[PDB]
């Protein structure tokens, strides 16, 4: 029952602080995303897809994080409405509940293999393929209100522009062919009472129409040719990475003796600290891998530090 | 069995709050941890439960040392502990409560459990909340889930922690009364509250703990006797 | 009241200086380790350390409402977790009273915000930029003209000009194109090799400013800039959007140091430090993508960027203001 | 002068902790609004004080309506409160602490301030300790810090919460003759605690809301011979 007990609430409260940390990260992009969009280097439309394909990427690091913050919610409710006093009294230990909560951490663990050995590349090469898409507008496509634009050899201007990036006005092109437009609709882009100008030549016109990764590979590819320092270190981190949620379960299971006074968010921002260096520390190893300065081995070497420290601080 | 603590002490910041704090109750006995307000009875209380690692003492239980354990490790070795605060799991219901306890008995196999968990249910009157969450009960009702609970564990000593903390003198005739039975079924019973006037009502043999060191020992009517005891804790005058 | 006053206000600001330090050394921690995996031949460790310090006071720029805001929460929750809140209402001391010494401590942060974006954010910015690394290809119109630049320097030289004249009716006038160029007063450049086709207010202290991102702008030089573009072209959206956003900055530091002891006062009175805590870098991380968003939509919606820069700050003093109401 | 409060109301989640608790205090009173715990003691007492707003109420303190009134200008209109826990100011001395709030005295000037300061520190006999910091005072001395320093700005009712909590029978005496002495001042005191045995000793007129409403009133000796008292709140046996 006490077993059930805790994977109910560290289920529900790794839920929402998972969603929490979703929502908080992925917005954070998406706003830089939509600046990028403004600045008309990135379509409005096509944003929601990349917060899509770049969704498995951010869960690789949200669920490790999410199920961390849980645990120590959990734990710390525990301690603060005195129910790890009851249990311990009962010769219950903390150490006895992080072995208790095992089963899940390996439902997790089983979670990130997933997300990082299938989902993560898949998400990361349909991204790759978008914004390959996304780099080679030019043109019209970049243009923004009452300024100008140089994209190659195009020098554009537009004193007015929709929430959409259509039916410009005031429009100055460059290129030479000079074109001045009253409005222009959007490359394939047709101008409104425009007049064309070569530099000495003269067009008048009512109307015309212009017409100027290892991280994101399959696992199956990569898990033979460890011998290659890159492939090596990606296949060592879609490997070793998804012990973080089992690195995870035994650090919050340390850093969670919290008194009632202090509360139960009193910890959190250390052991937060603490699990973001593991990890600034995996992503370091990863990319001295990488360059071919480390080798595979620090992978375990890395979390088996974090574990050592981690069961010695729940064992003094 | 007897538990037999001698010697405690324990500075905070370099302020010894315990100074050679020593002290024995025996298994079916309620012993009172008294004494004025921070004087180190409350932390004293503590150290033996397990919550305050000692700096200097010693902690036996029938000549088995405690000193080293933690407290999970004392609670196996038959010690139970009861916050003043509410303990119950809020999300479990009373009988869940009880049968979470219950349930880590490795001398309890479920058929028998279940019988316990019934006999524990009808021995405090709880039954009609069997079913009801821990959060969705009152006061004494809580508390005798709690003490359920601690009862599930079979404890040798049950260390109650302020049990008559906030609590109308009416109900105080029933905390009485169930620490009188904590005290019938054999475990002994260590209460440190502020409330000692209805504490020495209950108790076989009080300790009373000044500036650190225990000042008084023996029975409640020794204790009210005392020329020292009422003159740093009782005052003059005390009915 | 002097000594409740003062004894507030220290605490207060006490807990803004130190969230402000903690703050600046975390962003240089973080910035200098997401620095580290873009290290070459000519960026060693130590360029990008010193690339991150020279950064740090537009760190401490941007810092300075969150720092605000979490250092009102700790302050006055080590007040109210110690019962001074309540004996300070006891003996006749107003919410708004508390609010307003709270506001007296934040007033250092934001005449230290000043002082930065005026004087210390521009220099520093470009010695950031030198080290880790005056305008080519400049475009600009006057008007009906259209003037280009090849290369313009702040001393006031021009090459490769070539300058586009039209009428309301759109329709060529004269195409000149130069060589080199010199500077002497305004509205007059000498040139030589004058090639006029047949059928300026460009100046240079404002040269060096045109590479300059608008939000990096300094008050003075963007308030400078923009007039220049008013009396002689269109101000760009981003222009006025940074603009809105250096002069509600003060505003917003206010309103957000007022919503943190809104909440103090109100929901988060009775909680656990660590919960203040949380609770205030949620608000942080909240205004912050929130004002961050409201600008980003301000360059692609009709309405002026004063009212979705100004939208937060109104509705969050306003939110403020109701919470200190109910007590 | 009298503090009158009638038809008092407040619920929690729609469950009405108080209902219709009506009672009348004067100055020099030391009036005890007791009852068992969780009953509405608690509530009713913290919506007089103005911690928490009444739901259904009147308050008035000599014809004056305080209901609409929120804490502060309760407190300026002369009510006091003194909370169960450690309200000293960690980092002001207690000679600081007492001159906080008399300096928010608008009747006082500074030469006679000063006058005042010094009466209140010998007073409570806290002048020995006027130049330490009030975290790092005994807490009977803490105490007495915050009853000066509530006193300093002159309430004509002082409200305290659970006066003999976490005190020895030794010092609970130290409290009685406190109390008595804001009463031999013209502060009526209201007491709400849950150590009933010793405020029943000092009270003038005592009152118990039981769930939520005021099953009695009269002095303690009434209280004590009151079948619903005795049946719901203090026992066969007191
Ligand atoms: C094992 C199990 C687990 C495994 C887990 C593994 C990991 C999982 C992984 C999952 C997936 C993932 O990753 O998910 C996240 C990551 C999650 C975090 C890490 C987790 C690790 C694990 C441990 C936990 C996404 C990510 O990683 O996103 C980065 C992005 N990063 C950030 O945004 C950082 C912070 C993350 C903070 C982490 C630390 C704190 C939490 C622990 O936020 C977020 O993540 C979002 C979100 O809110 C996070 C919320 C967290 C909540 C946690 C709650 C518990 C990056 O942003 C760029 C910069 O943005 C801001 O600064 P400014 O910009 O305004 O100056 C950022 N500051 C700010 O906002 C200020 C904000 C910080 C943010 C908001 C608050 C957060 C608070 C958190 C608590 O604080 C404040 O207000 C004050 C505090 C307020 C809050 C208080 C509570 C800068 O942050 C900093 O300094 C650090 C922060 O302060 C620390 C916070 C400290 C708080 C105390 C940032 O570095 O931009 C990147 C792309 O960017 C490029 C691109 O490559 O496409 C490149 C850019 O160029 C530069 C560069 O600028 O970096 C310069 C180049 O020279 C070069 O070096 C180049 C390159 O080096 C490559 O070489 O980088 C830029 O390019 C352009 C431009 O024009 O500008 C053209 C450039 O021109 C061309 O460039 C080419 C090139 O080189 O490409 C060249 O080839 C060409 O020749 C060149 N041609 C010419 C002509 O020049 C150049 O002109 C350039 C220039 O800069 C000028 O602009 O500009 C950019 C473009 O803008 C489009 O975006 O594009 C993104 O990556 P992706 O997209 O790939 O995802
Ligand atoms: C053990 C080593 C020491 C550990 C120290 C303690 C670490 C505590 C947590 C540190 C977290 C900082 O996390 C760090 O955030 C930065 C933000 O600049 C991220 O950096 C991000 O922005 C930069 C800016 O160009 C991008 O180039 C990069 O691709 C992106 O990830 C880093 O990828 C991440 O490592």
């Amino acid at each position: 029952i006490i077993r059930r007990y805790l994977v109910k609430q560290v289920v529900s409260t790794s839920l929402v602080v998972i969603a929490l940390l979703t929502l908080i990260m992925m917005g954070g992009r998406l706003i830089k995303y939509f600046g990028v969009a403004a600045q008309g280097r990135l379509d409005a439309g096509v944003l929601f897809s990349i917060i899509g394909y770049r969704m498995p990427e951010f869960l690789t690091l949200i669920l490790p994080l999410g199920f961390f913050i849980g645990l120590m919610l959990v734990f710390g409710r525990l301690y603060v409405d005195h129910e790890m006093a009851v249990l311990n009294g009962s010769g219950i230990s903390r150490i006895r509940l992080g072995q208790l909560l095992i089963p899940l951490a390996l439902v997790f663990l089983v979670i990130q293999g997933i997300l990082m050995l299938w989902m993560t590349p898949w998400g990361l090469r349909q991204f790759d393929q978008l914004s390959s898409s996304q780099a080679v507008r030019t043109g019209f496509d970049l243009v923004r209100p009452k300024e100008f634009i140089s994209s190659g050899p195009y020098t554009i201007y537009a004193g007015d522009l929709s929430e959409d990036r259509k039916n410009l006005k005031d429009i100055f092109f460059y290129q030479d062919v000079m074109i001045l437009a009253k409005e222009a609709t959007r490359n394939v882009v047709d101008l409104i009472q425009g007049r064309r100008y070569e530099i000495y030549s003269q067009a008048e016109f009512q109307r015309y129409r212009l017409r100027l990764k290892v991280e994101a590979l399959p696992s199956s590819k990569l898990w033979n040719k460890w011998n290659d320092p890159v492939i090596a270190s990606e296949m060592g981190w879609r490997v070793f990475g998804p012990f973080t949620i089992v690195i995870a379960l035994m650090m919050a299971v340390a850093l969670c003796e919290v008194s009632p006074r202090q509360g139960r968010y009193y910890r959190l921002i250390p052991a937060i600290f603490i699990f973001a260096s593991l990890i600034v520390l995996l992503i370091a190893i990863r990319t001295r891998i990488s360059r071919d300065e480390l080798g595979v081995w620090a992978y375990p070497a890395a979390l088996a530090v974090y574990g050592i420290a981690a069961a010695l601080f729940s064992r003094k | 069995q007897t538990l037999c603590i001698k010697h405690l002490a324990k500075n905070y910041s370099k302020r010894w709050v315990v100074k050679d704090v020593s002290f024995e109750m025996q298994s079916g006995q309620i012993v009172g941890l008294l004494g004025p307000n921070g004087a180190g009875k409350t932390t004293s209380f503590y150290m033996v439960v397990g919550l305050v690692r000692m700096d200097k003492g010693e902690i036996h239980l029938d000549n088995l040392d405690l000193s080293d354990l933690a407290m999970h490790e004392r609670a196996r070795k038959g010690i139970g502990y009861l916050p003043q605060e509410a303990s119950i799991f809020r999300k479990l219901t009373i009988a869940e409560n009880i049968m979470a306890i219950l349930e880590t008995r490795k001398d309890l196999n479920k058929q028998q459990r279940q019988q316990r968990l019934q006999e524990l249910l009808n021995d405090f009157k709880i039954t009609h909340i069997k079913d009801s969450l821990g959060m969705s009960v009152s006061g004494g009702e809580r508390r005798r889930a709690e003490i359920a609970r601690a009862l599930a564990a079979d404890p040798k000593f049950m260390l109650l922690d302020e049990p008559f903390a906030g609590v109308d003198p009416i109900s105080v005739g029933d905390i009485k009364d169930i620490i009188r039975n904590l005290k019938d079924r054999g475990i002994g019973v260590l209460i440190t509250d502020h409330n000692v006037r209805e504490t020495l009502a209950i108790c076989e043999h009080a300790y009373i703990v000044s500036e650190g060191a225990v000042i008084a020992e023996g029975s409640p009517q020794d204790i009210l006797e005392n020329e020292q005891v009422r003159k740093v804790y009782l005052g003059d005058d005390f009915t | 009241r002097r000594i409740v006053a003062k004894h507030v206000t220290k605490t207060t600001a006490l807990a803004m200086l130190g969230t402000t330090i903690v703050l600046v050394i975390l962003q240089v921690l973080f910035t200098y380790l997401g620095e580290l995996s873009n290290l070459k031949a000519d960026y060693s460790a130590w360029q990008a350390f010193l690339y991150v310090l020279w950064g740090a006071p537009r760190y401490l720029y941007e810092i300075l409402p969150i720092s605000a805001l979490i250092g009102a929460i700790l302050g006055l929750g080590t007040l109210a977790s110690n019962s001074e809140l309540i004996v300070m209402r006891s003996v006749g001391i107003s919410l708004w009273r508390i609010v307003g010494w709270v506001i007296r401590s934040a007033l250092v942060l934001v005449l230290l915000s000043f002082a930065l974006s005026e004087w210390v954010v521009p220099y520093t910015n470009e010695r950031a930029n030198s080290v880790k690394s005056e305008v080519r290809g400049y475009w600009s119109r006057e008007g009906q003209r259209f003037i280009y630049v090849d290369y313009a320097n702040s001393q006031g030289q021009l090459k490769r000009i070539q300058v586009v004249d039209f009428d309301d009716n759109y329709r060529l006038k004269s195409v000149t194109n130069a060589e080199q160029g010199q500077f002497v007063k305004d509205g007059q450049w000498l040139l030589n090799h004058s090639q006029q086709m047949a059928i300026l207010a460009l100046q240079p202290k404002y040269v060096h400013m045109v590479t300059i991102d608008p939000e990096d702008l300094s008050f003075s030089q963007l308030v400078s800039f923009m007039n220049y573009m008013r009396e002689y072209s269109q101000v760009p959206k981003t222009y006025q959007l940074a603009f809105w956003k250096k002069v509600a900055s003060p505003f917003a530091l206010i309103t957000l140091v007022l919503v943190a002891c809104s909440f103090i006062f109100g929901p988060l009175r009775q909680q656990s430090m660590g919960f203040r805590l949380v609770i205030a870098l949620f608000i942080g991380l909240g205004f912050y993508y929130l004002q961050d968003f409201l600008g980003y939509a301000s360059l692609v919606y009709n309405p002026s960027p004063a009212w979705f820069v100004l939208g937060p700050i109104v509705l969050m003093f306003v939110a403020g203001s109701y919470l200190l109401y109910r007590a």
